[PDB]
């Protein structure tokens, strides 16, 4: 009879697997404040990593990778990537970023308008996001001195990245849109990937020419269901999977989404875990970790992938919400508490 | 030549004290008896082995240590052990009924009635010293005499003996091998009226000190005896400087001047490597960058945390046996590569290293293998902390409901030295924070 | 040297107390003349904690014998090791107490105390470092409770820093001498309650439940419920009379059991109970389900009705200690909502090699649950059943009491039981 | 990747390598505390006995 805690009531992916721990009859939940406990649904902010993995004769697991917020936040992410040899400077699936602390707070001001007046001089195409973790609060433009005076304007570390004017737009619509894949990673730290991803879409036409409105620029699932004024139109909630989305590359650009698209994903999610592998492995530690994954991905008219962020507390789309769950029982938890297919992940194998 | 005085107090303290001094007597040719044939000097001298131990005109080396213990159980092991002839009776100190595992009961009840009786004792060993370093107190933290008596003792030494220096050996409670539930409460107590009087500190969890004993010598269920023969390695390890000829750590001030660039945070975290089983068929000999290695995996920590999640202050590393620079070097820059090894930026990005070509002594028929090179490494982790925030966290547990409160409160102390004391670790804790975290 | 002084008082303190002599004697190697025929060292480490050494190498049991009629202390002095008491420490009266509280408390026993008290003191000035006492006796009766109370109170006043612990058969109308047995019982649980560090509640529907049902006995004796006492009494004093680390000395294991002055009530417990089958080896998983099982716990309390405060327990004889750790913490992790979650830890288990006359291991169970107060609220409304019509208040008004002390009494339990219900939620 | 302060011995040697560069209570006042604590045992024992006289 194996025991565990909830401490994280708003997460609605661990919701669904504690109702089918207990479904299993072999589970038992307990009090949240109770250590005597075999897995941890922790909290996501502050997680007593520190207290685990400390009680004689109970294996302990939890759900969160300590650690794992230097891949998951805005400015920790970039600056991961910069510094990491793995990754290099020179990266080439993720966007030129830089990191800009607000004037009333290291800080990559000069090293941004560098590169900003030599695409200015060049002719190029210079249009940039800002965007920061402690949004719900984005600003596209074109010009630095709007990017930078809007930052100042706030008080929180915040991250300008070279916007993708060039993004592969949908049709019929000329519309935008986002890739987001999940990701599992179980306590020996094989990285499986969810046969099933989802393409957060934008119901309205892309527009180069305004970058005011935000609403035809930004795929994400809220701001399409309350600005957008096309939403549901093409798809059901502006979510296409990944069936209908490989049948529309065959019929419009004659290739799959296989060739096109998910092997690049499976390379960006691999050079990134494998890169963070002995910074929050937990191989020889005195308790397990694991733990779900959202990134979410861009694609230019080129078929390039490019990286935006990655989610250390995502959700799930409604249709998927069984099958993932299910499945992080059968590999991430049962592989550990074991109870008395055809796999719907997609293991990526590596160099432990 | 300084000399320096040891101080066993409670159970605890007096066992591991056991295994220190046998471990001591082996590695110095001492013999029971506390003969030393190869000390050319009979009746004087002052080698580096003479910073733990005196001479007789006869040509006995008796160790500088007290053994402090309020119940004469486990005092009287070794007044009848194997090295009886080493000590003499005053050096042996004993009450005739414990603290019962209330640090109030050691600290003030019995504490007060028997503070001024070792002191004497003590003052004893100093008057023999022409030039004393300081102490090295070794103690529980949940046993009543080992808390308790143990800060009155450190108060009172500050006190007598105000420009020498004071280390401690701490035991962590461990449940595995703890009966008593207000563990956590002495803990507490202990460190905070023991905090301003101690240079620096080795705490040792005998959770860890278990499980490397199962897990590396296939101990199914390891006794006192195997914890504290382990123990005593790394004690050993950690006094050989003071020992034995050397640069490094040569004097108990240069333990705090190269660990301990804060006062508050004195609690050295220790990994040790190799522990390999005797019972082995034959082992195959690590390399000087295997053990150097293996200083970084938790599993040989004598606290478990995670160092890669902390920051780095200070870092030795005390070598002894078949080992050179050369080796030492290679190892270490292949371990930066690969290691997440992050310092605060106040400080150096260094490593203090110490050779001994004098490979472990093995404690004949213990549990540990002989090996021609070993390791110790003392680091200054920020990581340290998740032990406090473990002790705090059942401290307040049990403190939210005043359970077993009252018992302290009847040997004469008062309610709120609980809170007091506990908000002197929180204060602790958002130090460690301070420093570690961004 | 930690020396135990041991009192049994009354009818059933003294019965019970005498097959515990019987039973310790016989695991120490001491035959019934005092002297020793054992074969292991073990034995006589801490034999000196129960036991005094007089000449010739012989061992006198620490114990003194109170009682007010001589009836039952003649047994015992005729009985099998009646031979190895001190004959100074048989002090007894002629009256009786005729199962009433204030006649052991305020007038009989009153007459008798002080030359108790003489005897105590004699053992007391020849211990090396007295730990504490040991009462043995019954609630329901008047001796035992009225006086032995009355003893309790005084040994206090005289002994302020030592432990008081005791042995407390309560009284069940199933298992009854008399109807007054609620009023005696409620009057002692006041004085234990403020006088004593450690009280092993036994209640004796609970043992005769355990004969009836599990020892399969068609018809039982106050001699079989002794049986269970004697063996309990001699698991719960392993940690105190062989070589352990664990809840070493009396003090130690009420700082570890005791996390409130008043709530210091246990529900011991044994393992096994096998009836006449009786020679298949018990296993350690076996031995740890039916320890905790309420069948075989002596205080007629269901436990999954209240939470444990702690919880101590101690396997006898030649076993894996590697296999009673992974049953143990089975066990916690398995019905970790009968225990307290602010006392960490509150679960510890001791090992001792030398089994029980006639078991290869066995298991005693000490547990301070919060389901104790089960058995004072029976007393209680039994107590109040009675009291409500002042019945049978003439034996006692007679002695010198007032119906006052009788709702006091009331009171003060319906508090202890009103304690023991803020510390379940 | 530099060595500094070597020092060796018949014993041994020691080092130190550089990867980066960086970026009380008086006699008379624990004596209070202890009879402090002394005077409330002796009123607490006070009232159990003043309790057993009454
Ligand atoms: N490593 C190790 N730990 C020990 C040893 N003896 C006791 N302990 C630990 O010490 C704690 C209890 O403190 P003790 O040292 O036994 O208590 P004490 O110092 O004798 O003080 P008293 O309460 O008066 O007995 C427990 O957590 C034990 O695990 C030992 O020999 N080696
Ligand atoms: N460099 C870039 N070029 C083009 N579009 C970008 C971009 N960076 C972000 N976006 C747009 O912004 C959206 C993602 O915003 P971002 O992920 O930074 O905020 P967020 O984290 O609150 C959304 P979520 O966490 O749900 O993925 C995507 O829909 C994408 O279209
Ligand atoms: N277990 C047990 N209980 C007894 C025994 N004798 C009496 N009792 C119980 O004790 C209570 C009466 O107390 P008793 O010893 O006769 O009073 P006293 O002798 O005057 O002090 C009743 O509830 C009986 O059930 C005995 O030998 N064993
Ligand atoms: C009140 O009597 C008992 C209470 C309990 C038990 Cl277990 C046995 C007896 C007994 O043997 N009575 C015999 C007598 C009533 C004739
Ligand atoms: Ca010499
Ligand atoms: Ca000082
Ligand atoms: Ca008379
Ligand atoms: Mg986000
Ligand atoms: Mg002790
Ligand atoms: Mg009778």
């Amino acid at each position: 009879m194996y025991t565990f805690v909830v401490r994280d009531e708003n997460s609605s992916v661990y919701a669904e697997v504690s109702r089918l721990l207990l479904a299993t009859g072999q589970w038992k939940r307990l009090r949240k404040d109770n250590p005597r406990f075999n897995l941890m649904l922790g909290e996501r902010n502050r997680l007593p990593f520190g207290r685990l993995g400390h009680e004689p004769g109970l294996v302990q697991l939890v759900n969160y990778y300590r650690g794992a917020d230097k891949l998951c936040r805005k400015a920790s992410l970039v600056k991961l990537i910069k510094t990491s040899p793995e990754l290099s400077e020179s990266c080439t699936w993720f966007p030129e970023s830089y990191v800009i602390y607000p004037t009333n707070l290291t800080d990559e001001r000069e090293v941004f308008l560098a590169a900003y007046n030599r695409r200015r001089e060049g002719r190029e195409g210079n249009v940039w996001i800002a965007k920061s973790s402690a949004g719900a609060g984005i600003l596209i433009s074109s010009e630095a001195s709007e990017l930078l005076d809007f930052i100042d304007e706030q008080g929180q570390v915040h991250v300008i990245q070279k916007y993708l004017e060039k993004p592969l737009l949908l049709e019929p619509g000329h519309r935008k849109f986002d890739i987001r894949s999940w990701v599992l990673v179980d306590h020996l730290y094989n990285i499986y990937l969810y046969r099933e991803g989802v393409l957060r879409t934008s119901s309205e036409p892309y527009n180069s020419a305004n970058f005011q409105d935000k609403t035809c620029h930004l795929t994400n699932h809220c701001i399409q269901k309350e600005y957008s004024k096309n939403y549901g139109r093409y798809e059901e909630g502006n979510e296409m999977f990944f069936e209908e989305f490989n049948q529309y590359l065959m019929d419009a650009l004659n290739t799959t989404l296989e060739n096109s698209i998910l092997l690049q994903i499976k390379h960006i999610i691999r050079s990134c875990l494998m890169c963070i592998e002995p910074a929050i492995s937990t191989k020889h530690l005195h308790y397990q970790s694991f733990q779900l994954f959202g990134f979410d991905f861009m694609v230019d008219e080129e078929l390039k992938v490019w990286l935006i962020e990655v989610n250390g507390a995502p959700a799930c789309a409604q249709k998927l919400y069984a099958e993932l769950c299910q499945g992080i029982v059968d590999v991430a938890i049962s592989s550990v508490f074991p109870l008395a297919p055809t796999s719907i992940f997609i293991k990526l194998h590596h160099h432990h | 030549m300084r000399e320096c005085i040891s101080i066993h107090v409670g159970q605890a303290g007096v066992q591991i004290g056991n295994a220190c001094w046998e471990l001591y007597c082996l590695e110095h040719g001492i013999q029971p008896d506390g003969q030393m044939p190869s000390d050319k000097t009979i009746g004087g001298g002052d080698d580096s082995f003479n910073t733990f131990f005196s001479e007789t005109g006869a040509g006995k080396h008796v160790p500088r240590a007290v053994f402090v213990d309020l119940e004469p159980t486990v005092i009287d092991e070794v007044r009848t052990g194997t090295y009886r002839q080493l000590f003499h009776p005053e050096q042996l100190i004993t009450g005739k009924e414990d603290a019962a595992n209330n640090y109030a009961r050691g600290h003030y009840t019995i504490g007060k009635e028997i503070i001024d009786l070792v002191l004497d004792r003590i003052r004893k060993l100093a008057d023999q010293c022409t030039g004393l370093q300081g102490f090295l107190v070794f103690h529980s933290f949940g046993g009543g005499t080992g808390s308790g008596f143990t800060s009155l003792l450190m108060e009172r030494l500050s006190v007598d003996y105000g420009k020498k220096s004071k280390l401690e050996f701490s035991i962590y409670p461990a449940p595995q091998v703890s009966t008593a539930v207000v563990e956590p409460y002495n803990s507490i107590l202990t460190t905070h009226t023991t905090l301003e009087h101690s240079d620096c500190a080795f705490m040792v969890d005998n959770e860890a000190i278990y499980d490397i004993c199962r897990r590396n010598l296939d101990i199914e269920r390891p006794t006192y005896t195997n914890l504290n023969r382990l123990i005593s390695q790394i004690v050993s390890s950690i006094t050989a400087s003071l020992r034995f000829d050397g640069a490094l750590n040569v004097d108990l001030t240069e333990f705090q001047t190269n660990l301990v660039p804060y006062p508050r945070i004195h609690f050295p975290l220790a990994t040790y490597a190799p522990v390999i089983s005797a019972e082995k068929a034959y082992h195959e000999q690590l390399s000087v960058a295997e053990i150097t290695n293996a200083c970084f995996e938790p599993a040989n920590q004598m606290v478990k945390c995670d160092p890669r999640h902390g920051k780095y202050m200070a870092c030795c590393l005390l070598y002894r046996g078949d080992v050179v620079p050369k080796d030492v070097n290679a190892a270490i820059a292949t371990i930066k590569t690969k290691r997440s090894i992050q310092f605060v930026d106040w400080c150096p990005t260094g490593f203090k290293v110490g050779i001994n070509y004098q490979p472990p002594t093995v404690v004949p028929g213990g549990d540990l293998a002989k090996v021609q090179r070993a390791v110790c490494m003392l680091s200054n982790t920020t990581a340290i902390a998740e032990a406090w925030a473990r002790l705090d966290h059942k401290f307040d547990l049990m403190y939210a409901k005043r359970a077993f409160v009252h018992w302290y409160v009847g040997e004469g102390m008062e309610e709120g030295e609980f809170s007091e004391a506990r908000e002197d670790m929180a204060a602790l804790e958002k130090d460690y924070e301070e420093v570690g975290v961004d | 040297m930690r020396e135990i002084v041991h009192i049994q008082a009354g009818q059933c303190g003294n019965q019970i107390g005498a097959k515990f002599w019987e039973v310790i004697s016989d695991e120490h190697g001491i035959d019934p003349t005092g002297s020793y025929h054992g074969d292991s060292d073990l034995q006589l480490e801490r034999i000196n904690v129960y036991y005094n050494e007089a000449t010739g190498n012989k061992y006198v049991p620490r114990a003194i014998l109170v009682d007010l009629e001589p009836g039952t202390m003649d047994s015992v002095r005729s009985g099998p090791f009646g031979q190895i008491f001190r004959p100074d420490n048989f002090v007894f009266g002629q009256s009786g107490a005729g199962n009433n509280w204030a006649k052991g408390h305020y007038t009989e026993g009153a007459e008798l105390v002080d030359s108790v008290l003489d005897v105590v003191r004699k053992e007391s000035e020849s211990c090396d470092c007295l730990q504490g006492f040991q009462l043995t006796h019954s609630l329901g009766g008047g001796t035992g409770s009225g006086m032995g109370t009355l003893l309790i109170s005084k040994i206090r006043e005289e002994y302020p820093d030592r432990i008081m612990n005791t042995f407390s058969v309560m009284p069940s109308p199933k298992v009854s001498d008399t109807v007054v047995e609620p009023y005696n019982a409620t009057l002692s649980v006041h004085q234990l309650v403020e006088n004593t560090d450690e009280t092993y509640c036994i209640d004796n529907e609970a043992l005769y439940d355990i004969c009836f049902r599990t020892l399969k006995l068609t018809t039982p004796t106050y001699g079989d419920l002794n049986h269970l006492v004697s063996a309990t009494m001699s698991g719960v004093t392993t940690c105190l009379r062989f070589p352990g680390q664990l809840n070493a000395d009396l003090r130690k294991l009420a700082v570890n059991m005791v996390p409130f002055p008043r709530l210091h009530f246990f529900m011991p417990g044994f393992a096994p109970l096998t009836s006449r089958q009786q020679y298949r080896a018990l296993t350690v998983p076996e031995l740890t389900q039916q320890m905790f099982d309420s069948k075989n716990m002596m205080a007629a309390c269901d436990p999954r009705h209240g939470r444990y405060l702690t919880v101590a327990a101690i396997f006898r004889g030649r076993m894996s200690m590697k296999e009673v750790d992974e049953q143990m913490l089975n066990v916690q992790n398995k019905n970790s909502s009968y225990f307290v979650e602010w006392i960490p830890n509150n679960v510890k288990t001791a090992v001792c090699d030398i089994p029980p006359r006639g078991l290869k291991m066995s298991a005693t169970f000490i547990g301070n649950s919060t389901a104790i107060q089960e058995l004072f609220k029976r007393i209680s409304e039994q107590f109040t059943a009675m009291f409500r019509r002042k019945a049978f208040l003439h034996w006692y008004t007679g002695e010198g009491m007032d119906e006052m002390e009788f709702t006091e009494a009331e009171s003060n339990m319906n508090d202890l039981v009103s304690e023991y219900q803020q510390y379940q939620d | 990747m530099e060595v500094i302060e070597l020092n060796k011995c018949t014993s041994g040697q020691s080092f130190e390598v550089i990867l980066k560069p960086p970026s009380d209570p008086s006699l008379e006042e624990i004596q209070k505390k202890l009879e402090a604590a002394e005077e409330r045992r002796k009123y607490q024992e006070a009232e159990l006995l003043k309790h057993l006289a009454e």
